[PDB]
DNA sequence: CTTTTCTTTTAAAAAGTGGCTG
RNA sequence: UCAGCCACUUUUUAAAAGAAAAG
């Protein structure tokens, strides 16, 4: 069980000291158990005995309400971790079934007491001083200190893996055909050797992690058909995860609409389609902890859509570097996307959603791209190597689209897929200007301190208009006043601002938006056949505008 | 066991607490090129490995540069960089050269091998750590540590400096008539000679640099079908400037004397007589926009006037060593991009532009990466330092893709912004 | 192994016409194509670089032209050292291909051959050869078709034959062609027969002779 | 200046190989972007690329004979080989040496040619040839431009002249190309004169192979 | 003849929660 | 009972961008 690997040299957060917690007198025959319990753990190395000159302590309570054979006494290094020195964790995530590649054999081998296994900085040790509260009588208590890496402690399982893989590496480099994937204490190991050749194998690898300390008994995966592994259930063709388990009527408090929104995200990996906007903007308001949200009607639909998707069973399959990775997208929100990553046809490898405003004014052009660029990058984590992608718009509509924004962006190799909600852009503010239409130079302006402010514009034609506003400032009138513009006026007409701000809102190209104004200066957009957005500088007098700002102001 | 010099005592800029920055995503080609480079140096002890007890960190990627040697890991030590102390040697020790402009050719030799040769503070060592990833995560992310002045840091080259000029005083003394230059991982070579005489006079550097502290640098597959190596040579004397300015139409319009204006009206801060008062004055009244076309000669000549004083040398520019840099880009076009770099604003000393070689390389951030490492070179080779950049794109995106599209020793600073239509005229 | 192929072989014309040579490829190569001149002499210099950039020296009258899998080479005004053989060079792929290059002759009036035979020389019989030549000189297009009948119009296997090139002065072609026989065939036969089929007159103009020596 | 004349066996044995050598000036294999090619004539066709040499060393080989030719400079003295093993008929042709090299980004192209060698394949020997008189005959007088002949047979060695009476007779004279009969050339040239000439003055024609050292004269 | 202040707006990062992992 | 992954929600943080103010 001791194991003979060298040490991380672990420290404190700099400029501090050990846990010096105080520890309660405990009920006597609490103190009786973790006395036993103890006792044994000092045979076992894991503790032994401390001199009366350690002023560290972490306290320790009874609790063994869990598991009848290997029920365990409690310690609390919260503390200590407080104190106990940050650590690099080195991970990149969690290993997911789509990046497993279609072997013959599989085989999950598991650790029994891995943290109790690993010699804690010797040196360090000193700081894991538990006394175990003696009975009321006898005044001097029993003092321990672990020598192994107490689970609790914040780095036990960070300097675990580190050891853990080291003992891994020398097996690893003998051999490169079998594969091993470790995360903590289950070691995953599949090859294309002969079901029995790999035991064969097994055994050594069986061998090296004893050798070097480590228990695998027979309480890993049997079966090869069934490996538990991750939270996924490992098949001989396919990978699954039968508890999708939901919060059946128990919706009933806030709390676990908080439990049935996540649920539906980790169901999302295998589960085609599932958006969560209704049901997460019940959350939005929420800081009470027990109570109950009255849930919109919106999210009463997507509830019963989306259980009908949880419902029906489905699997994904492992992926083959031969037969190259396709990323679909798909909109069926407001601005809601789903992605599916896979080889062949029918046969999904990972499914996942994506939901989002990346800033205030995005729009269904902007949340495709930020979709596959959240896809690759999350490709390019499971796979290696780039997806190629289906995306629910024309190639001419992109065309167009970078073609016009002066901001850089692209998407690498993509088809031209046509079975969704097509994604494309609105309006388009025409290159020129309409020559036969009204240049309605518009303005705005708010006192800084009246909290109130004018809308208004002139036409060529002399008409005039005003709107005094409250609650709204400089910045919103003149984005404002481009409202009244655009609604007294056809479906062709030249808007003249003189707002930086305005214009660059409006060239963009917003979809929809969190703000009702510049939602609705969209709505209108939608309308017009014909529109033209200049800036002039305001305070030089240009144009329509000297007259403009005298009306507004 | 490297060098039998003494290490130099290297700490950090006070209250700063060493590089902490994650190891973005990496693909299998990159994590193989990056494992294979890596070991080899392990194994040569350049590095070491380290666990988790090295709560420091900083990031590498590799470059599939195009040459005859191999790949190339490159660590971003920009924050390490900042975190890490001044160098009196890479200021004054490392002085810049006037003329590296005023050469026909300069050629960009990546010296950076030149650096496993001096060893790297025992107590700094931790904070040059980086970490390479792993497809679907398998096994955990192996970490290492630098054991020797670490490719791309502010101090190997400052640390290293009193040896690489040992290494080219006999260089630069039998060839005065070439102007040499160091800026991290490179060495800036430059002579007036003819180009076969130039690429025959670095082969002639890229060798002595060989029989002198195994300085080795990298082999180039030079080939036949579109010949890039041919132009792989830099020339700072045929570099232009951007003196466009002047606007030209016949049938002056409402809206386009209005833009003028506009452009006219800020441009007031980049030069002298920018007086675009008259031109007010013909814009008098609410006049239709898109058709009103008052042809007024009146303006026509302070017009003429203002485009005068558009082309020439501005007056109010100068460097100041000390200052910053900064680069400002805007996708202007078709393929086509613009540069400014100034240090006190709306007094930039250098604009240019950037327009995607004729060849099936369209993509819209790999023409803004090229376009960065183009912008950066000009200033090493200009002023001696590095622009910041104002990158016109997403940063979120510029994050997925930049690496696919960097090909230098070096990484400069960087920031994200969406500037409207006034950054364009 | 990028096929070029320059699909017009030798063309015709005249000092002052305006020649273009089409050359197509087998497949994209990004305008690396090069134009090649042969002088009759037989010494080649270098036309054009890039299907478009003149060489140095080479006049302005040359031009190229051209864009993906095809390209053309144009002389502005003919001049009496163009008229030479023309070759397509792809640089592309780097099995370098020159495509079977382009004649450009002076076109001329057509001439009738002028035929003359000459029975074998007893300075040749001397020795049992036996051989029968037959001249074909001075003609337009080297297009001719030559037929060597003895008694049967069989073209009896032996007859070689020598076109020259284009003259320089005449502009005519003249082809020479050579019966070889046996003296035991040449005893045997009776009367041999050249004849030149041409583009001057359908009537294939003969002429023949008969005299059995040894 | 720039210059590069070829130099070969002229005359190989088949299943023997070959080296022709290219001395070139002006230019030098130790420049970046020159560089050598040897291009391929074969007598009576178009040219065909066999081989590029380049100055960093990675010449490169026509796939269809690299199996047989290989190539190589001394740049040193500045020179340009070229070998190929075991030749055959085919073969036989004019070689040339030519100047290549990379201008810029685009520009590649043989910059220079020379005068190609005359590399032939065959187990013929050296023959003088036989020159034989090719007299009008069956018809005399009957002709005011009669035109006289001159055939030239089984000779090796290529180069053959024919001259028209000492170098008199220039107009009118057409001494085809020669052709392969049995291993051997066979040469027939013909000058016309007119029918006041012939008769009364004489016209022999003269064939001359510098190669077996023969001089011959014929009358009539 | 001009200049410091202080805003309005938008971005990108911290903090308890949740599902899952061991 | 700790550490990591992702997804949520409330805050801060800076800041850059403009804007207004003003003396």
């Amino acid at each position: 069980p001791i194991s003979p690997i060298e040490t991380v040299p672990v420290k404190l957060k700099p400029g501090m000291d050990g846990p010096k917690v105080k520890q309660w007198p405990l009920t006597e025959e609490k103190i009786k158990a973790l006395v036993e319990i103890c006792t044994e753990m000092e045979k076992e190395g894991k503790i032994s005995k401390i001199g009366p000159e350690n002023p560290y302590n972490t306290p320790v309570f009874a609790i063994k309400k869990k598991d009848s054979t290997k029920w365990r006494k409690l310690v609390d290094f919260r503390e200590l971790n407080k104190r106990t020195q940050d650590f690099w964790e080195v991970q990149l995530g969690i290993p997911h079934p789509a990046g497993l590649k279609k072997k013959k054999s599989v085989t999950v081998l598991d650790v029994g007491d891995a943290y109790f296994s690993v010699p804690l900085d010797e040196d360090f040790r000193k700081y894991t001083a538990f006394t175990i509260p003696s009975i009321n009588n006898e005044t001097p208590g029993i003092r321990y200190q672990y020598n192994v890496l107490p689970q609790g402690w914040k780095g036990s399982p960070a300097i675990f893996q580190s050891s853990m893989t080291k003992i891994l590496e020398p097996f690893k480099k003998q051999n490169p055909d079998i594969v091993i994937y470790q995360y903590m204490d289950d070691l995953y190991v599949g090859s294309d050797l002969e079901i029995g050749q790999h035991r064969t194998k097994i055994e050594e690898l069986r061998q090296h992690l004893l050798r070097w300390g480590l228990t695998t008994p027979d309480k890993k995966h049997q079966k090869e058909p069934p490996f538990l592994w991750m939270g996924y259930e490992l098949h001989p063709d396919k990978w699954t995860v039968q508890p999708i388990v939901l919060p059946e009527k128990d919706s009933w408090t806030v709390n676990d609409i908080q439990k049935l929104v996540g649920k539906l995200n980790w169901a999302s990996q295998i589960y085609p389609g599932i958006k969560v906007r209704q049901l997460s903007k019940l959350l939005r308001g929420t800081k009470a902890l027990t109570e109950v949200i009255p849930l919109t009607e919106e999210a009463e639909l997507e509830l019963a859509e989306n259980r009908e998707i949880l419902k029906e069973p489905v699997h994904g399959v492992y992926y083959d570097p031969s037969k190259d990775l396709i990323a679909e997208i798909q909109k069926q929100g407001q601005g809601q996307w789903t992605y599916q990553i896979y080889q062949e046809p029918f046969k999904n490898l990972k499914t996942g959603k994506y939901a989002r405003m990346r800033g205030a004014h995005t729009n269904d052009v902007k949340q495709l791209t930020e979709a596959v660029q959240k896809i690759t990058t999350e490709s390019i984590v499971i796979w290696g190597k780039t997806p190629k992608f289906k995306l629910p718009i024309q190639k001419e509509t992109w065309e167009t689209w970078w073609t016009e924004y002066w901001q850089a962006t692209w998407i690498p190799e993509w088809e031209f897929v046509n079975t969704p909600p097509l994604v494309k852009l609105w309006y388009q503010l025409e290159k020129e200007p309409i020559v036969g239409a009204e240049t309605f130079y518009v303005d705005g302006a708010a006192n800084r301190e009246t909290k109130l402010g004018k809308a208004g514009y002139v036409t060529n034609k002399g008409r005039q208009k005003v709107v005094p506003l409250t609650n709204t400032t400089n910045q919103k009138t003149e984005l404002q006043a481009i409202y009244l513009a655009l609604q007294d006026s056809g479906l062709e007409v030249n808007i003249v601002t003189d707002s930086q701000y305005a214009l660059g809102i409006i060239q963009a190209q917003p979809d929809k938006s969190e703000s009702e104004l510049v939602n609705q200066i969209i709505e209108q957009l939608i309308k017009k056949e014909k529109v033209y957005l200049a800036w002039v500088p305001a305070h030089k007098g240009i144009g329509g505008n000297e007259q403009v700002d005298k009306l507004v102001s | 066991p490297i060098s039998p010099i003494e290490t130099v005592p290297v700490k950090l800029k006070p209250g700063m607490d060493g590089p902490k920055v994650k190891q973005w995503p990496l693909t299998e080609e990159k994590i193989k090129a990056l494992v294979e480079i890596c070991t080899e140096m392990e194994k040569e002890g350049k590095i070491s490995k380290i666990g988790p007890e090295n709560p420091y960190n900083t990031p590498v990627f590799a470059i599939k540069k195009k040459d005859s040697t191999k790949w190339r890991k490159l660590v971003d030590f920009r924050e390490l960089n900042k975190r890490t102390q001044d160098f009196w040697e890479v200021q004054l020790g490392i002085p810049h050269p006037a003329g590296l402009k005023k050469k026909k050719s300069v050629t960009v030799l990546d010296v950076g091998d030149a650096y496993f040769s001096v060893p790297l503070d025992e107590d700094f060592r931790k904070y040059t750590a980086f970490t390479i990833p792993s497809i679907n995560n398998e096994t955990p992310g192996i970490r290492y540590q630098y054991n020797v002045l670490p490719q791309g840091w502010k101090g190997s080259p400052a640390i290293f400096q009193s040896s690489m000029t040992k290494i080219l005083e006999p260089f630069k003394k039998q060839n005065p008539d070439i102007v040499i230059y160091q800026y991290m991982d490179d060495l800036y070579v430059g002579s007036d000679l003819e180009i076969g005489q130039h690429r025959t006079k670095i082969e002639e550097l890229r060798q002595h640099l060989l029989r002198w502290g195994l300085t080795t640098p990298d082999k180039k597959h030079q080939k036949e079908p579109p010949f890039l190596w041919m132009g792989y040579e830099l020339h700072p004397d045929k570099w232009t400037v951007q003196p466009i300015v002047l606007p030209e139409k016949d049938s002056w319009t409402v809206n386009d004397i209005q833009k003028l204006v506009g452009k006219l009206n800020w441009a007031s801060q980049i030069y002298p007589g920018i007086k675009v008062r008259q031109l007010s004055k013909l814009l008098r009244g609410t006049k239709a926009l898109t058709e009103v076309i008052p042809l007024t000669e009146e303006a026509e000549l302070e017009l003429a006037e203002n485009r005068e004083i558009l082309k020439e040398p501005v007056h109010g520019v100068y460097y100041d060593p000390s200052k910053d840099l900064i680069a400002e880009i805007q996708k202007q076009g078709q393929g086509q991009w613009t540069y400014q770099i100034y240090q006190e604003p709306f007094k930039n000393l250098k604009t240019g532009k950037y327009a995607r070689m004729r060849g099936a390389h369209t993509n819209d951030v790999k023409q803004l990466t090229e376009a960065v490492q183009k912008i950066t070179t000009e200033s090493i080779v200009i002023w001696g330092k590095t622009p910041k950049f104002k990158l016109p794109i997403q940063k979120e995106t510029w994050e997925t893709w930049w690496t696919e599209y960097w090909q230098a020793t070096w990484i400069p600073e960087w920031e994200f912004v969406n500037t409207p239509p006034l950054v364009k005229l | 192994d990028i096929q070029m192929t320059q699909t017009t072989s030798s063309l015709s014309a005249s000092l002052g016409d305006r020649v273009t040579i089409s050359c197509s490829a087998s497949q994209d190569i990004s305008s690396y194509l090069n134009w090649y001149q042969q002088k009759p002499e037989g010494t080649v210099k270098l036309l054009i670089y890039y299907t478009s950039s003149l060489h140095s020296g080479v006049p302005s009258a040359f031009s190229g032209s051209g864009s993906g899998t095809d390209y053309s080479l144009t002389i502005s005004n003919l001049e009496p050292e163009d008229f030479a053989t023309y070759y397509c060079q792809q640089y592309s792929k780097f099995p370098w291909t020159f495509g079977g290059g382009t004649k450009l002759e002076i076109k001329r009036a057509d001439a009738a051959p002028t035929v003359s035979i000459f029975p074998p020389s007893s300075e040749q019989l001397t020795s049992g050869g036996a051989s029968v030549v037959c001249f074909l000189n001075n003609f337009y297009p080297k297009d001719i078709n030559v037929a060597w009948a003895i008694d049967g119009s069989a073209a009896a296997n032996g007859v070689l034959n020598s076109w020259t090139d284009q003259d320089s002065k005449d502009s005519t072609y003249s082809m020479s062609s050579t019966l070889t026989l046996t003296a035991d065939a040449y005893e045997a036969a009776n009367s041999y027969t050249c004849a030149a089929t041409h583009k001057t007159s359908t009537s294939p103009i003969v002429k023949s002779f008969n005299a059995n020596e040894c | 200046q720039i210059t590069l004349k070829e130099s070969g066996p002229g005359i190989v044995q088949p299943s023997q190989p070959f080296r022709l050598t290219c001395t070139f000036s002006g230019f030098s294999l130790s420049t970046s972007g020159i560089g050598v090619t040897w291009i391929r004539q074969p007598s009576g066709k178009g040219l065909e690329w066999l081989a590029t040499i380049w100055w960093d060393d990675d010449n490169r080989y026509n796939p269809s004979l690299k199996s047989r030719l290989t190539v190589s400079k001394d740049t040193s003295n500045n020179q340009a080989f070229l070998n190929m093993m075991t030749v055959e008929t085919a073969d036989t042709a004019i070689y040339y040496c030519a100047q290549s090299a990379i201008t810029s980004v685009t520009d590649s192209a043989m910059d220079h040619w020379g005068q190609g060698t005359s590399v032939t394949v065959s187990s013929a020997a050296t023959t003088p040839p036989s020159v034989y008189p090719l007299a009008p005959g069956s018809a005399a007088q009957t002709n005011s431009m009669v035109t006289l002949g001159c055939l030239v047979k089984g000779y090796f060695p290529e180069p053959v002249t024919v001259t028209w009476n000492s170098g008199s007779l220039s107009s009118g004279v057409h001494t085809f190309p020669a052709v392969l009969q049995s291993d051997l050339y066979t040469l027939s040239s013909s000058v016309t004169v007119p029918s006041s000439t012939w008769p009364s003055e004489t016209v022999t024609c003269n064939v001359a192979h510098p190669a077996s050292s023969t001089k011959v004269d014929k009358k009539i």
